[PDB]
């Protein structure tokens, strides 16, 4: 299992 | 996608690339493997018939004629592997290839998960603000003062120094 | 050359105010400004504006007109009259010039 | 809904003649619908009509006294021209609604008759053509800035030609 | 009249619900794909009922739901015309989108925005249902443009690919070119009839109505694919196989034909429209099948075959058989969706390769999709009873039984043979030869979300023609009186095409090199229509936009003329009048000239 | 044989400029590559450089926009074929369309005046 | 009306004697309350119009302009906030006061009854715009831009004043609806033709004709975002209001003294929609879009039909909202990248996945996606011009095509490629600007649901 | 607290001043109060219509 880079999306 | 073309291709490279393209279009034309092997052996015989020749003028002439024959006998709908230019997957995951700096704007409550991940990302920077100054000198000092220059890069000659201009070849996203 | 300050540098805001909202650096002021915006533009104007406008009655008589048109069609079709004539004004009261 | 304004002719529905022995879903499906959709919604509308009945209210259709027309309205006196122009706009809007009623009366007949609209939908088409002729004679080429005075000028520019035709 | 209308609007409420959960916060705590699929399932089960009540009574309804505006004797409102066409197309399209949603939940795993994908699919479905059930040209235009924009959003899913975007903009361009004619028709009707509703418009059967029909014909050429505006459909294969199956095999392309059947009451008396139909639709059956004989991509082959079938439907429209055209619209979706379905199965099984020249032995390494592909191919060719017959046989009988154009009557059949030709090509290069694909093998087609949808669409492709043709009403009398060489022509010529293809494909062996030829080069490069048009027209348009308007007119001449001239004039007069040196002698000589001029004015005029 | 065109250009294979081995060719190629590499090194000393908060500029893009936008009029010179292209592009089509519309309007108006037209159902305009 | 103007006048002290931390908040909240109160004008239960005084009046045509004017204010407040953030408290109070003065004068000139009051206000609208554009622009050609704007306007406006005096002398008043109940036909003489030219050129310049459009792109490209918004939304509408009000007395001259402008509009429509394909500056692209859209308004006023005027009003309001939205969208990026060049930044919709929707819907509107008021206007203008002459549909279709082209071009060269990964300064999206875009869009949904408030005088 | 919260009495005061000036304006223009050929009433339920 790996890590998918993504922007914030919280704002 | 890893090197840069030289200021000019040599006759050898030209002929090799012509051979490769001719064989790819032979594959396109001949759908079956037996036929492909048959005519590939025939083509390699046609090629080897003029391998021990050295007259550069006649060689260039043979090449200029073979390229025209290729343009006249080329398949117009050749086979292109999907992930390659002209293929049905070229630049398909660029939508998900998000860069690394997009995480410097994350919100504490987002990196609160994956905490063990972001700790490494930190010391990967410590490994960058230190390894930067000496990557310049290694270029300054390894410069050709006779004007000549090309798109090559040297490795590091020490224990601790890192290849100059690595951060972007490293750290780049998967292909998936 | 001449005397002048040097071009300034970009300035991330989230670094210091990860809860930034867009209005002011002061966090409490940022928050109260966004709150005032959301409560006066969305919660009131759009909502109560839409309500009032929707419950404005008979905008430009488009309803009374239909009612009265039904009344007229009934009256006329009942008394055998036609539903609409070709001359608005009765040509009796009018006095045309004689050439 | 006044059936005189909106005719809605009657419905010749025939007898179901099931010349077979295999059942028909539609019937039992309609019964299930009546039982599990109609009944409760009907009860709820009954409740709402109960609340209405116990707190009724009435509203009236406004009447508009008739005022002088443009004909008895001088050439520069505006206290009269205002009244007359408002009256004309009022009647123009009512005529819009009349024509819309005619068209809403024609579409229904077309849809009803279907393939017999070329033979059974003629009096409505005739009423439509007639009211169209009238609307055209009254309001066709006035313009964005239409008014009673332009309507009057149209009337007279029509009547003078009709008078010429009459005399010859 | 309560059950019918309720069942008609309930499907819309249902289709809307998912998009309502798409704005809520439940997405992250729901299985949106399964929920949407169940919504589509129940929408289909609901739409099944109106179909029964119609087949029984044959009653059509008009339903006005809401008053939008009243514009000075011109109302506009939401109006649904529930008729044969609408109620049948709704059921077909829902039954298909069900299968497509399931296969999409299978085929698009590993895509994070699968929720977005499903949302866009259902949005397109809603737009198409509007287009199909509209009782009003404005509502129909809403559906038109919604389809045209959902196409842009789905062709472009991979917005890093610099060719999917070209395809999207191509579709937008051609469909705007069609919207030109659509708006022309709307304008003509709004003026000459003060309406936009089919009902009033049906009272123009005696009027001339040639310009609006030309406009609608252009709009149909646009939304559908015909020789003038066709290329955007093949270039739509740049998008996922599910949208290639829905928006480009069964829906968004029968829209113009649906328009023309809805307006068949006016084409019945114009032998200039019917004659350009018959002489255009046939020009595509041939020109695309030809293109579908030397292409190597399954998706492109299927798209060209779709275009050919659409030309056939336009032909049977021109020959005055609208109900037959619509029956073909409806019996075509099943197999032209199952074909894309099996294509996408094969693809996702392999490493995302669509070129038939690198696959084979599918008949043995993948029995399910091979069987379904063969079933679809047979139904398409016209096998006596697999949903192809019940429309294509009647079409190909009327084509020769009517008084028609004797060149269309020929190229139509040549293309009807090229159908079996390229179908046999698919069968032979994908399911009969040796495995010329890579050596690593991870095939797996044992997932219900893939097995059940195709099983379902295959039951459809087998029995839909029967079930419909034996329930619909007889709105046209066919000709069962003719010679055997007309009654059996479709079957015979399909067989001959199969055999010719067998021969010419076995010739692919025999160790005889393939000397390129201009016929094959033409069929392969599309007749060069794209390669030349998409290079001249942009160049002219853009070199004009830049060198003429922006440069020559705006930034050069409209400046040189007005403002620069004003500035020059006033600066020059300024210099003149302010070139003064402080010389009292000269100032006073000027004063003296003034005195003289004034004295003279006075003594002269007096 | 392949006839090149300004829209289907000539490939690099059939270009006799390629296969040329003259020093006046190979030296020029080497110099071009040296310039390219100097620029790439300059740009990569900014891409991967830490302590960079802003983005990278493109003086070439700036030059291109400035040329296509603001360096036009300072170099404009009235000439023959220039005045003519301008006048034509500006006025010709307007005259064409004016006469089209005027003919149509006049025809319609004389028809209506004579009453020889059919305006059935036209009650909006 | 005074209940709308007095509070707008009081927003000034509030602004100046509010503390340096609550002025923005307070003035924005009260501006929203003003927008709310302005809806009294929509209580039109009869075909009679409103008349509060000898000096004020409202109509179904002036009410929507007024409400859009009172609505745009707090949006401009919010949008001019990130910039001039470091600038001094006094300077930003000056900015706010400029905005408020524009609001008040625009409300006045939309609610006016007399042409000369309309004139003094339509010409006083220059001071604040010029000051905003010259004192808060970032380039060095904003000065020339203000020169162009100011002087085009004044050169067009002088003969209008002279014509107004000539009328005030022939007739005894400049009052509207009296100029209507007393209007006479004319003699079709050259003096009256020049009267027509005078009355018209001011407005034909303030809404850019094709040949005198050389002040709008400048002003936009060089002006800040609030100036851009007001210029695109209302200052381009003053001309339309003025012509719709002054064309009632010029009969029957516009039947033949309008051809040149119809031609110029229908041609410059194409010749600007095409520039929208090969312009590099996003702001100038949107300016030429505004021009190509106002051409329709011009050509529709010229022909004087009810459907035409209806479409004119619908498209006026719709384009106002949409242009403001697009300008603010481009500004969101400018604030992050300091370059109006479009092809520079690309591959967004990856880091800004939501603003890519606002970008998309603002484009769906501009290219007239139904159901929308942009289209409910374009369609009726097209029908009116088709009744005028059937050959207009050609140019209308060409313009439609080019619009559908350049809208999606603007979309794709910014949001639908692959990213310029070398952009470290892409501060995530502010709630403030997301709210800007939402406040722009939602009213379009509501006016598409209830377009009875937007038809105009005729309907 | 007043020195920072007294600025909330201006804009509503302005709204009220505007309503008051409208009342003055319509206290003027009183003529034709019941002399309109369309709304001539008889003053039976009251003494002033408008
Ligand atoms: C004639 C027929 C009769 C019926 C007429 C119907 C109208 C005509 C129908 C034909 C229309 C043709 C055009 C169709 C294509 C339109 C293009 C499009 O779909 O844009 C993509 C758009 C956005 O999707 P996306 O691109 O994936 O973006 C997702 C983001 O990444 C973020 O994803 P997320 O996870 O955060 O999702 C949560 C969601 C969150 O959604 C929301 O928060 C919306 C707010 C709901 C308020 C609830 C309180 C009440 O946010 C969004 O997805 C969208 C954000 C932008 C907001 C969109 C607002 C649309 C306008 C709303 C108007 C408001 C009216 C009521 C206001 C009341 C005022 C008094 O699609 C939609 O989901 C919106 C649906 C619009 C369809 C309307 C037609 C219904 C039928
Ligand atoms: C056990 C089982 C129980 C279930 C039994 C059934 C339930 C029966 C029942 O509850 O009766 C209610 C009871 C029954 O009374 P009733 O017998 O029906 O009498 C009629 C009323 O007197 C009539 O009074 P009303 O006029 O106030 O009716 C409410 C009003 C509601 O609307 C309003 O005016 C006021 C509400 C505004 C919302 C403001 C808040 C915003 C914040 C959110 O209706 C509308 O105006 C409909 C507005 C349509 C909005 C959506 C339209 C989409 C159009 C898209 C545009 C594009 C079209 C293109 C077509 C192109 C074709 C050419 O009271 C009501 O009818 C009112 C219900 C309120 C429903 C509100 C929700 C409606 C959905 C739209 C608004 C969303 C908010
Ligand atoms: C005029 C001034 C112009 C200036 C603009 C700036 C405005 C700022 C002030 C804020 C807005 C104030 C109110 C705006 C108008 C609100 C209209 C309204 O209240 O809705 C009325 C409607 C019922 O209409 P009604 O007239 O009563 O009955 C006859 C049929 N219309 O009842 C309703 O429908 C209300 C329920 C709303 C539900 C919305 C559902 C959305 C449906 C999706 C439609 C999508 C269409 C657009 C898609 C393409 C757009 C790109
Ligand atoms: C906490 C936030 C508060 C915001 C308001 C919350 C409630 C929502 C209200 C919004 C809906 C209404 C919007 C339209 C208001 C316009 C109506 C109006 O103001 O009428 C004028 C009225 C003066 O009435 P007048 O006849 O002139 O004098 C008699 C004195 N008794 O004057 C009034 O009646 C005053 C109306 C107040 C407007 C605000
Ligand atoms: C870069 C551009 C150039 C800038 C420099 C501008 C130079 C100004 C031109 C020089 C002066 C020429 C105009 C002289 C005016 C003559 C008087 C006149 O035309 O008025 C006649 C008409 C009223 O006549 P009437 O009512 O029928 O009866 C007799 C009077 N009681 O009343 C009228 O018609 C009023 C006419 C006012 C003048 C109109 C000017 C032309 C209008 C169209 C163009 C406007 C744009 C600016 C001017 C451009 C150049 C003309």
């Amino acid at each position: 299992r790996l890590f998918v880079v993504k922007p914030s999306l919280y704002y | 996608a890893f090197c840069a073309p030289p200021a000019y291709l040599t006759h050898q490279q030209k002929v090799l690339r012509l051979y490769k393209r001719a064989l790819r279009h032979l594959e396109s034309w001949c759908i079956h493997r037996d036929k492909y092997r048959y005519f590939a052996c025939l083509m390699r015989a046609r090629f080897e018939e003029h391998k021990n020749e050295k007259d550069m003028m006649r060689a260039t002439q043979l090449l200029r004629e073979a390229e025209e024959e290729f343009w006249q006998n080329q398949h117009p709908q050749p086979y292109i592997f999907p992930d390659s230019p002209g293929g049905t997957s070229f630049e398909r995951y660029e939508c998900y290839k998000v860069p690394e700096w997009c995480l410097d704007y994350w919100h504490p409550s987002e990196k609160a998960m994956y905490p063990d991940y972001f700790s490494k990302r930190e010391q990967w920077k410590k490994l960058r603000m230190e390894s930067w100054d000496r990557e310049v000198k290694q270029l300054q000092e390894e410069t050709s003062p006779d004007g000549i220059m090309t798109e090559a890069l040297p490795p590091a000659r020490r224990e601790g120094d890192l290849p100059p201009l690595w951060w972007h070849i490293v750290t780049r996203p998967r292909e998936r | 050359q001449w005397q002048e300050d040097p071009e300034p540098e970009d300035e991330n805001v989230y670094a210091k105010n990860p809860d930034f909202h867009g209005y002011d650096s002061d966090p409490v002021v940022d928050v109260w400004n966004m709150r005032a915006v959301f409560f006066f533009g969305f919660s009131i104007v759009l909502v109560f504006g839409t309500t009032f406008v929707a419950y404005v009655p008979d905008y430009r008589m488009q309803e009374w007109a239909r009612r009265e048109a039904e009344r007229l069609v009934k009256y006329r079709e009942v008394n055998g009259l036609p539903i609409m004539e070709s001359n608005y004004f009765d040509p009796s009261k009018i006095q045309l010039p004689e050439d | 809904w006044d059936k005189d304004v909106y005719p809605e002719p009657p419905s010749r529905t025939p007898a179901p003649s099931p010349q077979t022995s295999l059942p028909n879903p539609i019937t039992y499906l309609t019964k299930a619908y009546d039982l599990v959709v109609d009944w409760p919604v009907t009860l709820v509308r009954e409740f709402i009509e109960r609340q209405h009945a116990k707190n009724r209210t009435y509203y009236y259709h406004r009447q508009y006294r008739r005022v002088p027309d443009i004909t008895e309205c001088k050439e520069g006196d505006v206290l009269c021209i205002y009244e007359a122009e408002m009256q004309w706009r009022r009647d123009f809007k009512v005529d819009q609604e009349i024509m819309n009623i005619i068209q809403e009366r024609l579409k229904a007949c077309q849809q009803r008759e279907g393939e017999n609209y070329q033979q059974n939908c003629a009096k409505e088409l005739e009423q439509f053509t007639k009211v169209t002729k009238a609307y055209q004679d009254r309001y066709l080429d006035l313009g964005a800035y239409y008014s009673a005075r332009k309507c009057l000028a149209k009337q007279k520019q029509r009547m003078l030609e009709e008078r010429k035709a009459a005399r010859q | 009249m309560n059950i019918f209308t309720t069942s008609i609007l309930l499907i819309f409420i249902l289709l809307l619900s998912p998009i309502l959960i798409s704005m809520s916060n439940l997405i992250k705590h729901i299985n949106f794909p399964l929920y949407t699929t169940t919504s589509i399932k129940f929408s289909f089960i609901i739409s099944l009922l109106p179909l029964l009540m119609f087949f029984h009574n044959n009653m059509e309804y008009m339903i006005t739901t809401w008053h939008w505006v009243t514009m000075n004797s011109m109302e506009l409102k939401m109006s649904f015309k529930t008729d044969f066409f609408s109620i049948l197309f709704t059921s077909v399209a829902l039954f298909v989108t069900w299968s497509i949603m399931q296969f999409s939940s299978w085929y698009m795993h590993s895509d994070p925005n699968i929720n977005r994908f499903i949302k866009y699919l259902t949005l397109f479905l809603i737009t198409m249902l509007i287009l199909t059930s509209a009782n009003n040209m404005f509502q129909l235009f809403i559906g038109w443009e919604g389809v045209g924009i959902m196409s842009f959003l789905l062709i472009g899913w991979w917005y890093g690919r610099t060719d999917a975007n070209t395809a999207a903009l191509q579709a937008i361009l051609y469909n705007r070119i069609g919207d030109i004619g659509f708006i022309l028709a709307m304008v003509w009707f709004s003026l000459n009839m003060n309406s936009w509703e089919l009902q009033q418009i049906m009272f123009s059967n005696n009027n001339d109505n040639l310009i609006p029909l030309m406009g609608l014909l252009i709009a149909a050429t646009g939304k559908s694919a015909q020789f003038g505006l066709h290329p955007w459909l093949p270039s739509a294969m740049e998008g996922p196989t599910p949208v290639s199956a829905l928006l480009h095999s069964s829906t968004m392309v029968v829209a113009g034909i649906f328009l023309l059947v809805r307006f068949h009451p006016l084409t019945t008396n114009n032998n200039f429209i019917l004659t350009t139909m018959l002489c255009l639709g046939a020009l595509t059956t041939l020109f695309t099948a030809i293109c579908a004989l030397t292409q190597n991509d399954i998706k492109k082959i299927i798209a060209f075959s779709t275009s050919s079938q659409l030309g056939l439907m336009m032909v049977t429209l021109g020959m005055n058989q609208p109900h037959l055209a619509f029956l073909h619209i409806c019996t075509h979706a099943f197999f032209k969706a199952m074909l894309f379905m099996c294509s996408g199965s094969i693809i996702h099984s392999l490493a995302d390769e669509q070129d038939i020249r690198k696959m084979g032995n599918i008949t043995k390494i993948m029995p399910f999709t091979s069987s379904c592909l063969v079933i679809g191919s047979l139904a398409l060719t016209g096998m006596p009873f697999l949903t192809g017959f019940y429309s294509k046989d009647l079409i190909i009988e009327a084509i020769n039984t009517c008084n028609t154009n004797a060149w269309a009557l020929l190229i139509t059949l040549i293309a009807t043979s090229m159908t079996a030709m390229y179908s046999m090509r698919i069968i032979y290069f994908v399911t009969m030869t040796k495995p010329r694909f890579p050596p690593l093998i991870s095939i797996n087609e044992n997932d219900p979300d893939l097995m059940n949808p195709i099983k379902r669409l295959a039951f459809g492709s087998i029995f839909a023609g029967f079930v419909i043709s034996y329930n619909i009403p007889p709105t046209s009398i066919p000709v069962l009186t003719m010679p055997w060489f007309l009654k059996t022509t479709a079957l015979i010529i399909s067989v001959l095409g199969f055999l010719i293809a067998l021969e010419l494909n076995n010739l692919t062996m025999k160790l005889s090199m393939n000397k390129a030829n201009p016929y094959s080069s033409f069929s392969t490069l599309l007749g060069f229509f794209p390669s030349i048009i998409h290079r001249i027209t942009p160049m002219k348009s853009l070199n004009l936009s830049l060198k003429t308007s922006l440069t020559l007119l705006d930034l050069i001449w409209l400046e040189k003329t007005i403002p620069k001239s004003t500035s020059t004039l006033h600066t020059n007069m300024t210099t003149l009048t302010t070139n003064q040196k402080g010389l009292i002698k000269l100032y006073f000589m000027s004063f003296l000239i003034n005195i003289i001029l004034i004295i003279i004015l006075y003594s002269i005029n007096l | 044989k392949y006839k090149p065109a300004p829209l289907a250009t000539l490939p690099s294979t059939l270009d006799p400029a390629e296969y040329d081995v003259s020093p006046e060719t190979r030296r020029a190629q080497v110099e071009r590559l040296s310039i390219r590499a100097r620029l790439k090194r300059e740009y990569l000393l900014q891409y991967n450089d830490p302590k960079r908060v802003s983005h990278i500029e493109d003086p070439a893009l700036i030059r291109w926009t400035y040329a296509r936008s603001a360096n036009i009029y300072p170099n404009f010179r009235p000439t023959p074929k220039n005045s003519l292209l301008g006048a034509v592009a500006g006025f010709g089509p307007l005259i064409f369309w004016y006469y089209v519309f005027k003919t149509d309007r006049d025809r319609k108006e004389r028809l209506i005046q004579e009453g020889k037209l059919d305006r059935k159902f036209n009650i909006s305009y | 009306m005074l209940k709308i103007i007095l509070p707008s006048l009081m927003l000034l002290p509030l602004t100046w004697l509010s503390s340096p931390k609550k002025t923005w908040t307070n003035v924005t909240s009260y501006s929203f309350l003003i927008s709310l109160t302005s809806l009294t004008l929509l209580w039109q239960t009869d075909e009679n119009y409103k008349n509060f005084s000898n000096m004020f009046s409202s109509d179904p045509l002036s009410t929507p302009l007024i409400i859009l004017t009172a609505w745009l204010l707090p949006l401009m407040l919010m949008a001019s906030q990130n910039h001039l953030k470091k600038d001094n408290n006094v300077l930003q109070k000056l900015y706010i006061s400029m905005l408020i003065s524009l609001q008040i004068l625009l409300i006045m000139t939309f609610s006016a009854t007399e042409l000369i009051m309309f004139y003094i206000l339509f010409e006083a609208t220059l001071i604040p715009t010029l000051i905003i554009i010259t004192r808060w622009g970032n380039q060095t050609e904003r000065l020339n831009a203000g020169i162009y704007f100011l002087f085009y306007t004044l050169i067009g406006s002088i003969p209008l004043l002279i014509a107004l005096i000539l009328i005030q002398n022939h007739v005894g008043t400049l009052n509207l609806m009296i100029l209507s109940f007393t209007t006479h036909t004319l003699d079709a003489s050259w003096s009256n033709n020049l009267l027509w030219l005078a009355c018209m050129m001011a407005f034909l310049i303030k809404m850019p004709l094709y040949g005198v459009h050389l002040w709008l792109p400048k002003a936009h490209v060089e002006a800040p975002i609030a100036g851009s918004m007001i210029l695109a939304a209302i200052l381009l509408k003053l001309g339309s209001y003025g012509m719709i009000r002054i064309s009632i007395i010029l009969d029957p001259l516009t039947k033949y003294m309008a051809y040149p402008f119809i031609l110029l509009s229908l041609w410059g429509m194409i010749m600007t929609s095409s520039i929208c394909l090969r312009q590099t500056d996003l702001k100038s692209l949107i300016a030429y879009s505004s021009v190509s859209h106002m051409a329709l308004v011009i050509a529709s006023i010229m022909i004087q039909t009810p459907w035409s005027f209806m479409g004119a009003t619908m498209l006026m309001i719709a384009h106002g909202l949409t242009s403001s939205l697009l300008f603010c969208l481009a500004n969101s990026n400018y604030e992050r990248i300091h370059s109006r060049t479009m092809i520079m930044a690309r591959g967004l919709q990856m880091v800004f996945p939501l603003m890519a929707t606002w970008w998309l819907m603002a484009s769906l509107a501009n290219l007239a996606l139904p159901p929308s008021i942009n289209l409910m206007g374009e369609l009726f203008i097209t029908m009116s011009l088709f009744s005028w002459s059937n050959f207009t549909i050609i140019l209308m279709g060409i313009n439609i095509i080019i619009t559908g082209m350049y809208s999606m071009y603007m979309i794709i060269t910014t949001q639908r490629g692959k990213l310029t990964n070398h952009m470290i300064n892409l501060q995530p999206s502010h709630t403030r600007e997301l709210t800007l875009m939402a406040l722009h869009m939602i009213p379009l949904i509501l006016l598409t649901t209830s377009p009875k408030l937007i038809t105009g005088l005729t309907m | 607290l007043l020195r920072e919260h007294w600025v909330h009495i201006l804009v509503p005061a302005g709204f009220v001043f505007g309503c008051y000036l409208d009342r003055k304006d319509d206290e003027k223009l009183t003529a034709f109060r019941n002399k309109s050929m369309l709304f001539q009433r008889e003053l039976r339920p009251n003494e002033e219509v408008t």
